[PDB]
RNA sequence: AUACACAUUUUUUGGCAGGACGGGAAGAGGAGACGUCGCGACCCUCGCAGAGUCGUUCUUGACUUGGUCGCUUGAUGUUUCUUCUUCCCGUUC
């Protein structure tokens, strides 16, 4: 029964919008700890949002002797720590 | 007792903003739901930074961990 | 006999007293990183499968003739020589942090062959050439502290700013 | 006389000692230099792919030619497939093949090898094309030919690199390309088992304690024998 | 849960540093499991020099997790 | 379910670690724990200029992310 | 109370997912005439690489079967 | 770890500082026990002899051989 | 419980030295350990970051507060060896 | 001598307002009454104020839920 | 395998004493002490030897040489060493 | 080729890392008769 | 031969922000606190033992509890304020 009450719970709740990423496969961004950010489709998802990202582009910001540049790269294959998410946005 | 876990029960489906500790983000937007570890849902969400406007973002979730408050709009 | 990788791999390998690390070397004969003693090495060469974790070398009782041929060891910072036949000192040593050279007992006879000592930038604290047949010729301390002014401690004796400038003076 | 010779300290895992070349590096850096996740490792082999042609990479380039991040990356790479070319092929005279590219680029690539019945002539270092030859040659002396080909003539040189050594390299490039398919249609099981199966031959003995030297080659009763009484061994004392 | 052996502290004048380079004075009330603490009379020296009384009978609460170190006043 | 687990069945495995203090490692992965501690080997560490080093054992809460292979 | 298991494994390649209808009906044709019934048939493959099979069983299979695929297979 | 047992080793501390000592005990936190261990700040500059530590594993980032 | 627990359960009584999140070093006799790596310690002579030097009679600090501890090297020989 | 939850819920019956200093932050710390607590220390607190310090200003925030992890010191003025 | 040795220049610190005599002995064979127990300089060190006659050896050769301008005096310790 | 022979007789075939292998150090080798035939150049 | 390791002390976080190079010296227009470990010594001090005692046995179990002055230009971090030229010795092209 427990485990029943927690699947649903997770269902419902917050976690929905990492749930409803993984069934759709749709595209999330993540703003992180970092100051980076990844977007990326969801494979893989945890109670502590651990993630597998599939199709990672994570864009960030630097500073340079003159006007601020964002940076950005591509990561196929990317899998994430739970603590480093500040937000994870899903969009159209 | 009226406690935090009812109080947002009650204020599940109604315009919300949430600071962060950082205070370098706030979210205006509805609020969809929140979980027994109190990690945030919000719809049609909006971000003010430094008091600001930064964009509208949408359907949002923010991790427990940086929720410093919650307040009702 | 000859100073081989065979040898690099399997000698009594541990850490000085001092805590100072290491990995010995000997298959049948002479050793690098702790305990070079008593193989007879002629020529030091095949220093790479050291690849670096030494901070001590102790040569001593051995058969060199000269201090060439070490490879770039960051690591190493005292070279224990003793009882060898070291005639000339390469140059080029140049191992950056070589802070401690023991040169007692062996056969450097000219004041001019310890020049290649001043070369060691900063890091040459320590050196005793005590044993030696150039430790006879005249004002041989002097010449060392104005060849090499980085040695704070010369055969165990400290420098001193006394001698410092006698040996500017002449 | 090479006793210390080891293949691992030139070779990577994912290389196999010449069976596949390491790309996914270069999908990160290369695929970044887009400022975007829109690609692919697949679609970035398909982008190197250009490369094996003698003009796609010249006349259908996956960024303009004249960015920088493009052109950094671009050497990276090329320096990279030609040191892997010579790796994987140590027996061949690499000066030989140096020297042969080097005399090609100078006497075909940069005298209007590229030749179309309709634009003209192609200019790796100028990036236009040329009604006539005559037109071609009066351009090659101008301030902006002289300008570019003395500003982008290593990058020029090195993509032609990457263009020939790739070639040379075709079947590699596709036996890659198919085990990136192969990896991708796997399982999490078989993935895992695949990756262990690299690993073993990478840190595995050139020669096993069990290898041959020598061994060359030229050119019904069922029922009546339980009936019998055989159900239960008899004996005699 | 282990409860802190702070018993030996009650009702004694104690300095606690906190976080953030804070310093309070009080006399030790009351802890719990969590180490969080009551502490009477309490008195914020704040960097500049001067002290401010916050809680001279009401009484304040410090969270166990914020207190960085406790000396003891007397003896 | 525990993404750690899918972490546990990575032995032998080639990864770019980015850590939280935002160091950069590439090695084999040895082992995990359940902890995520990773235990690497032929790890090139770039602390924020790479020391080259035989094994490498990480806490897992200081890791940030794990860069895997593609092919995986 | 049946313990439930998974039997689709396959990824379908890039390259056959890419196949409009008209190219998979004119593969089949020139397959000896493969004819299929029923709904929801995946497109027929024409390379052993197009299946996602590790290198051991390729290796194995290439050794095993030699040639091309068989309009069957 | 436990193969980790009495070498000589260096962790990393959080706050960039390195400590090199002899690994005689660990534990769930990873709380380290360091014997003969002395601190290096800068890289040899600003060593100091500590001898016989515990480390919290809290603070621990990594461990090398 | 911690076999390191367990040392420094046997480092009472003795001199022990510690440094704190902050950096202050804290050094004095160490009069009781909990579990939870709270310590009690007395005649405590402390070291600032900047370098100054205070004298405190009694000291208890929260054990997540701690970075690390020195104890005396008495009790090296066992039985930690094992 | 009294627990720190006791105190707290003696701040809940007499609805003093309450000033709270945060974690890692002396620029600003919040005010308000103290209308319910739960055992996480979150606590739900009306006519909420923000108030820097760097003559003191403040933003008035109306009922707030406060996370407890912020929670330095909990006051009453 | 221990040898006692006084009659030095206590004025130089511990540890470059300590360094100086594991280089002036190392010469003999082996030193496997550290670090001087002792902790009160004044010439009492002990230098521990792997093997005998290493020992032997370094006491006869290095009987009264200039160590830090003073000859030192060695002896064989009166009591086997704890680590041997 | 196929065969893996020469003349008459078909060798075993020999795994990947192996074949590369002595490939490095016949390179080796090729390096040092070059060598040697240089300096027997300069010496005749 | 027979479950668990995201809600205060640890791991699911309060974190984020011829030319060049070095060194050493001289001449012209880096220094002051506050600490912590070193080169020498006119000094102190003067010796074999983690230390000190006992039960039982040929080796263990219990119980108690460098310091000072110079540097005659030693090494090192907090923390405030405001380079040129010449000669010598090393690396690189």
């Amino acid at each position: 029964e427990l485990e029943e009450l927690e699947e649903f719970e997770f269902k419902h709740g917050p976690m929905s919008l990492i749930n409803d990423a993984m069934v759709t496969r749709t595209p999330v961004i993540i703003s992180l700890r970092n100051n980076h950010k990844i977007i990326a489709r969801v494979k893989a998802f945890d109670r502590h949002c651990n993630m597998v990202l599939e199709n990672v582009k994570e864009l960030w910001t630097e500073k340079k002797g003159k006007n601020v540049i964002n940076r950005e790269r591509f990561i196929s294959k990317l899998f994430l720590r739970g603590d480093s998410v500040i937000v994870v946005l899903k969009t159209p | 007792p009226v406690n935090p876990k009812p109080f947002l029960k009650g204020l599940v489906n109604h315009r919300v903003g949430v600071k962060l500790k950082f205070n370098s983000t706030e979210y205006r937007g509805t609020l969809v739901s929140t979980d027994n570890y109190f990690n945030l849902q919000l719809n049609e969400a909006e971000e003010f930074v430094a008091g600001v406007s930064h964009g509208t973002l949408g359907e949002i979730f923010i991790r427990c961990n940086n929720v410093l408050y919650i307040r009702e709009l | 006999m000859k100073f081989t990788p065979s040898i690099v791999i399997d000698a009594p390998q541990y850490y000085v007293d001092h805590f100072n690390g290491k990995y010995n070397v000997d298959k049948c004969v002479i050793l690098r990183d702790l305990q070079l003693e008593t193989d007879s090495e002629s020529m030091p060469s095949s220093l790479k499968h050291l690849t670096k974790p030494t901070h001590i070398l102790d040569l001593t009782n051995n058969d060199l003739i000269m201090i060439p041929d070490l490879s770039r060891r960051d690591d190493i910072h005292t070279l224990l020589l003793g009882r060898n036949n070291i005639v000339e000192v390469d140059g080029r040593l140049l191992p950056m942090n070589v802070q401690n050279l023991t040169l007692s007992n062996n056969s450097i006879r000219r004041f001019e062959d310890l020049q290649r000592l001043r070369r060691a930038p900063r890091t040459l604290k320590n050196l005793t050439l005590i044993g030696n047949q150039v430790c006879h010729l005249a004002n041989y301390r002097e010449h060392v502290l104005r060849l090499v002014p980085h040695l704070e401690t010369l055969d165990f004796q400290n420098v001193t700013a006394e001698e410092r400038k006698s040996a500017m003076s002449f | 006389r090479a006793r210390d010779l080891d293949l691992n300290e030139i070779f990577t895992r994912d290389e196999q000692y010449g069976e596949y070349m390491e790309l996914e590096q270069f999908h990160s850096l290369w695929l970044n230099v887009i400022k975007r996740g829109d690609c692919s490792l697949l679609q970035f082999l398909d982008i190197l792919e250009l490369f094996l042609d003698d003009e796609k990479y010249l006349l259908t380039p996956p960024m303009d030619r004249k960015n920088d991040r493009y052109m950094a990356f671009l050497l990276k790479l090329s320096k990279y497939v030609e040191t892997f070319f010579f790796k994987s092929y140590a027996l061949l005279d690499a000066a030989a093949v140096e020297n042969l590219i080097k005399s090609d680029f100078e006497h075909s690539y940069c005298r209007g090898s590229l030749r179309s019945e309709a634009k003209g002539i192609y200019c790796p270092f100028c990036s236009r094309w040329f009604k006539t030859s005559s037109v071609f040659e009066s351009h090659l002396v101008g301030k902006i030919h002289k300008k570019n080909e003395s500003k982008r003539r290593n990058f020029v040189y090195s993509e032609y690199k990457l263009h020939r050594y790739l070639k040379y390299l075709n079947d590699e490039f596709s036996r890659t390309r198919s085990f990136v398919e192969r990896k991708l249609a796997f399982t999490a099981n078989e993935r895992m088992a695949e990756m262990d199966i690299l690993t073993q031959k990478y840190e595995a003995p050139a020669y096993d304690s069990t290898e041959k030297e020598g061994a060359e080659q030229v050119d019904m009763p069922y029922w009546l024998y339980k009936l019998h009484g055989l159900d239960r061994e008899y004996r005699c004392e | 849960v282990s409860t802190p052996e702070l018993k030996k502290y009650m009702d004694k004048k104690i300095l606690l540093n906190i976080n953030g380079s804070r310093k309070v004075a009080g006399i030790l009330r009351g802890y719990d499991i969590f180490l969080n603490v009551v502490l009477d009379d309490a008195m914020e020296i704040n960097g500049e020099d001067p002290a401010n009384n916050h809680q001279l009978g009401l009484q304040t609460v410090i969270r166990g997790n914020s207190i960085i170190s406790l000396e003891a006043l007397d003896a | 379910m525990k993404l750690v687990n899918f972490l546990k069945k990575l032995r032998n495995e080639q990864v770019t670690i980015e850590l939280k203090n935002g160091t950069t490692v590439w090695g084999t992965l040895q082992s995990v724990s359940p902890q995520m501690n990773a235990i690497l080997t032929d790890v090139k560490l770039t602390l924020p200029n790479i020391a080259s080093l035989q094994y490498i054992n990480i806490r897992g809460n200081t890791i940030r992310q794990i860069i895997l292979p593609d092919s995986l | 109370e049946l313990e439930p298991f998974q039997k689709n494994f396959y990824i379908e390649s890039e390259t056959v997912s890419s196949m409009s209808e008209m190219e998979v009906e004119e593969l089949r044709l020139s397959l000896d005439n493969i004819k299929i019934k029923g709904t929801g048939c995946p497109k027929p493959v024409t390379k052993w690489s197009q299946l996602g099979l590790s290198t051991d069983t390729m290796v194995l299979i290439t050794k095993l079967h030699f040639g091309s695929l068989t309009p069957i297979q | 770890l436990a193969n980790l047992i009495d070498y000589k080793l260096r962790v990393l501390t959080q706050d960039g500082r390195v400590y090199i000592g002899q690994l005689m005990a660990f534990d769930k936190h990873m709380n380290l026990v360091l014997n003969e261990c002395i601190e290096e700040r800068v890289p040899k500059v600003e060593k100091r002899v500590l001898g016989l530590t515990i480390l919290r594993g809290e603070q621990i980032l990594s461990t090398v051989v | 419980n911690g076999i390191p627990v367990k040392l420094l359960n046997e480092a009472q009584g003795h001199i022990v030295s510690l440094e704190l999140t902050t950096g202050a070093t804290y050094r004095g006799k160490l009069v009781e350990s909990e579990d939870s790596m709270n310590v009690q310690l007395r005649d405590v002579i402390a070291t600032e970051p900047q370098g100054a030097v205070t004298h405190m009679d009694q000291i208890f600090v929260r054990g997540s507060q701690i970075k690390f501890i020195v104890v005396p090297d008495l009790l090296k020989n066992a039985p930690l060896f094992k | 001598m009294v627990p720190p939850i006791n105190c707290i819920f003696n701040f809940l019956q007499q609805q003093t307002p309450v000033t709270i200093w945060l974690f890692e932050q002396i620029g600003i710390r919040i005010k308000g009454k103290i209308v319910g607590f739960d055992e996480f220390m979150n606590v739900v607190i009306d006519e909420a104020v923000e108030i820097p310090v760097n003559v003191e200003k403040g933003t008035p925030l109306g009922k707030i839920l406060l996370k407890g992890d912020n929670i330095t010191l909990i006051t009453s003025a | 395998n221990t040898l006692y040795v006084s009659q030095l220049n206590e004025k130089i610190n511990m540890q470059r004493l300590r360094v100086n005599l594991f280089l002036l002995f190392a010469t003999f064979g082996e030193v496997l002490k550290v670090s001087m127990n002792f902790k009160k300089q004044r010439g009492q060190a002990f230098i521990t030897m792997r093997t005998i006659d290493q020992a032997s050896l370094a006491q006869i050769s290095l009987n009264g040489e200039r160590f830090f301008g003073k000859p030192l005096k060695v002896e064989f310790s009166k009591s086997e060493t704890k680590t041997l | 080729i196929a065969e893996n022979k020469i003349y008459k007789f078909k060798k075993v075939k020999r795994k990947r890392k192996q074949i590369i292998l002595q490939q490095h150090e016949i390179n080796i080798f090729l390096r040092d008769y070059q060598e040697k035939q240089q300096t027997f150049n300069k010496i005749n």
